[PDB]
């Protein structure tokens, strides 16, 4: 069993300083590919993506299409799921199935382009950006942000949405027949004034659709101020929902931490009172050594486990608090 | 306790109504409910859910006998039903008025009725005050 | 206007989710009791 | 009247699984039918908008104005109003003066058109995105966030405001006479350089007028940077604002569930104490197991009352503090 | 990335009002997707047909809410390292008065 | 496109530090015990 | 003195974001029983 769990912490959930260096070079080999491929189409430096680029994607898919079964194989050191049966629901991790999607996707493409053929590799190259990233701990972060806060993100969505339906529509009817300086009509339809909401409650401002009637000007102050606001809101409110949760996880980490060195000392202190009882005598003259020995260790572990918070000044509510009950306590 | 150890199992299999080892939930739906009391099935799942600590269903006192076993009185038990008064104290020092007690009496989570609520807090109110403290009360239940 | 059934299409759509999420979250709520909190 | 309070529990504030259904989907309707509205100014899709979507608009108005009149006749289920001429004030409720001019408004144009017409119906049919968001449960937020913080929101629209309309005169002054590369002068008004004001001061920067000349940058810049920041103000404002109500909403919402779970303990251990006195006599033999029975579910209850808080690490600045003062309390 | 390739794919033959094409490479439409991203917005690409305009409104929204973040994050940091250097000033002040 | 290769490697080299980045927090990590936090 | 009671109990109960006792919801009172044993 040695090999396969230490081949499954290796490629999955990796750590050391090696494991590191495979997979962020992994992940920039994938980064050069897409760059020759995305330079593959500006017509002036497309004679550097030669043939040899194509080999060097079926030697990449020859690459993954062995890695996949490696992790595959190397999946059964898990509690989760044992044997070949239980280890289709290790395929039922996303990043896997998104992973099993892109080799055999960019090998059937290979396949056929070699018996808009070359323009499917690109999709299926930029896909492999996002599997090098292992564990998914970026999008747990945002999917739980969102879900504590979805009252105020379905609140203002609903607010903003309804003001970019509302007041793009007398735009329309303020500007459904009038021309530009150049001689075509901005707001033709519907659309044309919806896309103009999108972009200027979103306040990029293109800069294609102004509103040229003295009516419509006054509606996309109004809209625009009355709207700005509520669509610039989500920005605050994950911004604070994402230092909050980080301050979460560094409460738990630092707890983590300050268990098995709240029970070293414990476990050692029962010991170093167990000295009545564990020639058998002089084997018993040094244990008293060891006993009053590394229990100072486990006395240095537990304050080490406690003084080091983490903003590391959050006593500041609690100054003489900690101290003015001991004190009592002690009379 | 050499002397409730015995008669006590002729009452714990006396819901099933038969001689088997059983605390018999899908037969105390019927039981309680023939005392009067007829609950849903869901608070009765709920029922030996925490009070059978086995898992089963129906006991040969392992936790028939621990919830026996459990006087409800120690100093284990005695500080969380005095934190019950303080999610009603405002102002401090367990200011509990007769009316207030009354009002909180008859109205929320599960009811007494008026011939008990209305002399619940007689021995609790023996000054006669709009102080009903519950420190007079946990020494009343200080025997529960 | 070729494909221009599309935008109106995404913003309405999008709109909707907003919505629905807003009309989940009122039905999943608990309780509709206006005056019994500090009773 | 068990049925009307039912009816009532169901249009409005509703409940259960099926409502959402009900609600959604008449919600979801009218998206289809304004989505087809909006699609009927194109000119290359104008051909999808026949008369089939006259005669769904004619059963749609059909459908809510008997609606209106079953949420009339079951709002007798109130303690707020009864009867006829109590239910008057039932009809204050803004979300129903709403309903009662879209659907009567909707049937009066329907009407006239049937015996600049069919342009009547898009507003009339945006309309009937509001009054499917029950209860009002999104504008209470906004309309008590905006004014908690009325100060802040005031001091500084009244400084931008001031910023712009001193220092878009200044452009004005700037650029009374000066051509465009095309011809045109940009700044020929006030209303022109105020129109740039609001553009400007928002961060759009749609780019209709530019100042040409070089006195005229420089007060553009001055005013873009010391009045984007006071616009751009609100937002981070509202962005603290709302996500302290919601939390405001999950203390006294767990306030709401510890308090039945707090009357649930002390008049169950009433209870359990009165065993003295409530053949009468096996009677009494059975209480005696249901009153230690269901308190042990009481007291699960109480302790699920408090222990799950919510944001659920929030004892870190009273970790220790909380047994500081019980230890000290038991000597 | 992702994005500003579905807007190239769709945009890859389109010509302007004057003539020249926009997103001729996938680099043209990357500068727009930076210039989109960070809500710039200059004016010089903007997708033509309509299947790219619906792309566009997808990313925008969806990715100027990641950009901005990074805003209201060193904006609560900055605020709290400031306040975290004013406690150990006053601590530093506290000291020699206690000795 | 006279120097036209500079922004496609600018900006995937942004992207490039951004990953390694998150390469490195997740490799310098510490353990990945999933369930023994609370026991 | 009753009116003025009044007041002082109006001065101080109503807070202002009047829910900031959520630090100290219980430290208000186990300092007081304690104090009067
Ligand atoms: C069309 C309707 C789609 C509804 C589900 C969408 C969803 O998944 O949206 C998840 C959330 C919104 O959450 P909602 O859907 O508003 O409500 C939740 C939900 O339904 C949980 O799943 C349920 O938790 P479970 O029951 O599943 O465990 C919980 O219930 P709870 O409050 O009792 O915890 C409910 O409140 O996205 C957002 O923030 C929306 C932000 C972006 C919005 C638009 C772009
Ligand atoms: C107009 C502003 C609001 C004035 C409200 C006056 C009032 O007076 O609005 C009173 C009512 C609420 O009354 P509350 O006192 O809060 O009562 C609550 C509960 O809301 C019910 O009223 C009742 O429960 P239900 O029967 O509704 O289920 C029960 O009883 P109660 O009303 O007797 O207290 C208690 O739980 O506003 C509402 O509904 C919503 C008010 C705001 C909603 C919509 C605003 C409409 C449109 C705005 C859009 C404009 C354009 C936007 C963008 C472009
Ligand atoms: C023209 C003047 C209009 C004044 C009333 C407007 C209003 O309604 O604006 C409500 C608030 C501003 O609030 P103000 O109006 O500045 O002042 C309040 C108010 O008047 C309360 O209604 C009163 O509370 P009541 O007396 O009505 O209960 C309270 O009094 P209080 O301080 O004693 O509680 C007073 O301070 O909108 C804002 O935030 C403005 C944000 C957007 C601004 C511009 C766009
Ligand atoms: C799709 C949404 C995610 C559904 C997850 C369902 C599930 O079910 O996803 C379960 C798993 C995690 O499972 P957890 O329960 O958290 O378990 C943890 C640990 O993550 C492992 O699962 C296991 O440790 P490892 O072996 O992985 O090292 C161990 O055991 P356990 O899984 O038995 O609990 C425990 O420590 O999601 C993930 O990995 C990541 C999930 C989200 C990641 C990627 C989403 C993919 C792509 C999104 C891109 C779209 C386009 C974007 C922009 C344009
Ligand atoms: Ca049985
Ligand atoms: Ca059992």
């Amino acid at each position: 069993t040695h090999v396969q769990g230490r081949v499954y912490n290796f490629l999955e959930r990796p750590t050391g300083w090696k494991c590191f260096v495979y997979h962020f070079a992994v992940f920039l080999i994938v980064l050069v590919c897409l760059i020759f491929s995305v330079l593959s189409t500006i017509e002036q430096y497309a004679a550097l993506a030669t043939g040899t680029l194509f080999w060097m994607e079926i030697v990449l898919v020859v690459f993954f299409g062995t890695e996949y079964v490696v992790r595959l194989w190397s999946a059964g050191c898990r509690s989760k799921y044992v044997g070949l049966w239980g280890r289709l629901r290790f395929a039922r991790k996303p990043i896997s199935i998104i992973d099993l999607i892109v080799v055999v996707a960019s090998m059937v493409v290979l396949c056929v382009g070699s018996k808009s053929a070359i323009r499917g590799i690109r999709f299926l190259q930029i896909l492999r950006m996002l599997h090098v990233d292992r564990q998914g701990g970026t999008w747990r972060l945002l999917g739980s942000v969102v879900f504590i806060h979805r009252q105020e993100l379905i609140t203002t969505l609903y607010i903003g949405f309804l003001g970019l339906i509302f007041s793009s529509y007398f735009v329309y009817l303020a500007e459904k027949d009038a021309v530009n300086e150049s001689g075509r009509v901005e707001f033709g339809s519907y659309a044309d004034a919806l896309w103009w909401g999108v972009v200027t409650v979103t306040t990029i401002g293109y800069g294609d659709k102004v509103p040229q009637t003295w009516v419509g000007k006054t509606i996309a102050s109004c809209f625009s101020v009355f709207a700005i606001s509520f669509f610039a809101l989500p920005a605050g409110i994950l911004g604070s929902g994402f230092a909050l949760k980080v301050q979460q996880k560094q409460r738990q980490k630092h707890f983590n931490r300050q268990i098995p060195a709240a029970a070293s000392l414990i476990q050692t202190a029962w010991r170093c009172y167990a000295a009545e009882n564990p020639l058998r005598e002089h084997h018993r003259a040094t244990i008293k050594v060891i006993r009053r020995m590394q229990y100072f260790v486990a006395k240095k572990k537990f304050q080490q486990a406690r003084k080091p918070y983490d903003i590391e000044q959050y006593s500041q509510g609690h100054l003489n608090l900690m101290v003015r009950i001991k004190e009592l306590q002690r009379r | 306790t050499e002397e409730q150890i015995a008669e006590f199992k002729e009452a714990f299999s006396l819901f099933d109504k038969d001689g088997d080892g059983t605390i018999t939930t899908k037969e105390l739906g019927t039981v309680m409910r023939s005392l009067g009391q007829n609950p849903t099935e869901a608070e009765l799942q709920d029922m030996i859910n925490e009070v059978d600590a086995d898992g089963n269903g129906t006991i040969d006192f392992p936790e028939f006998l621990t919830m026996m076993a459990r006087k409800m009185k120690d100093t284990d038990s005695e500080e969380e039903i005095r934190e019950a008064f303080r999610v009603f104290d405002k102002d401090g020092n367990g200011y509990i008025s007769a009316a207030e007690l009354r009002h909180v009496m008859t109205n929320l989570g599960e009811k007494l009725t008026d011939e008990e609520v209305d002399e619940m807090i007689r021995e609790a109110d023996i000054d006669g005050d709009g102080q009903v403290n519950y420190e007079e009360f946990v020494q009343m239940m200080t025997a529960k | 206007d070729d494909n221009s059934y599309m935008y109106i299409l995404f913003v309405m759509f999008l709109f909707a989710v907003t919505v629905g999420s807003l009309i989940l979250g009122y039905t999943r709520s608990r309780k509709v009791d206006k005056r019994s909190d500090p009773y």
